[PDB]
């Protein structure tokens, strides 16, 4: 039993370059990112909704993009950070407390952390109670987003970070 | 067919440091070492 999510090899390779830059070279992303998660998903929804005929097709894409923003805000600080990136996060969290303004991750982090989210989506789905057809739509919408991300791969893109038993 | 927005509060979030799974990325991780 595997939740099958096809991630193009080029994008898997992007995730491994990122893993090397953080966990081997010890280089964190500059924050805020120039193109936040929110801007990536705004552009995607904005383009792809122009090539959909059905009205139900447009709602499901908007509910996908909105749900993916919502889930990135929940996951980021819980499961999308390398250990090395926690200081950066704990500092952002500290600025949020002092400036009395809540931390919204989709407005700080960028495309690579969104792709980290996608890479762990199959494992999250696997333990969840949901209708099979709801899972198949979730897989379809994500693979559509992925080949759009690959289409724009040049526009957007002591030991830790490997789970040997996974 | 429920969308991700309606499934948001049912898909549990892990608390863990982020990792890449070996079965899907191991061949790329080993090639990455040889650069």
């Amino acid at each position: 039993p595997k939740i099958s999510l096809q991630i193009p090899i080029k994008l898997k390779s992007v995730l491994v370059d990122d893993w090397e830059y953080v966990t081997k070279d010890k280089k964190i992303c500059r924050l805020p990112a120039d193109v936040t998660v929110e801007m990536v998903l705004n552009k995607y929804e904005h383009e792809v909704s122009q090539e959909l005929e059905s009205p139900g097709s447009q709602s499901q894409l908007s509910e996908y993009c909105a749900g993916l923003k919502l889930y990135f805000d929940k996951c980021l600080g819980n499961m999308l950070l390398y250990r090395l990136e926690r200081l950066q996060y704990d500092e952002l969290l500290k600025k949020s407390s002092k400036d009395q303004k809540p931390l919204v991750p989709i407005r700080i982090y960028g495309a690579i952390h969104l792709l980290r989210l996608i890479s762990v989506l199959p494992e999250l789905i696997s333990s969840t109670t949901m209708d099979l057809q709801s899972c198949q739509l979730l897989i379809k919408q994500t693979e559509d987003f992925l080949v759009w991300l690959l289409m724009h791969v040049d526009e957007y893109f002591q030991y830790e970070g490997v789970a040997l038993g996974m | 067919e429920e969308t991700l927005l309606e499934l948001n509060n049912r898909i549990r979030v892990r608390k863990q440091d982020f990792t890449l799974p070996w079965e899907e990325y191991g061949e790329l991780i080993l090639e990455n070492a040889r650069k």
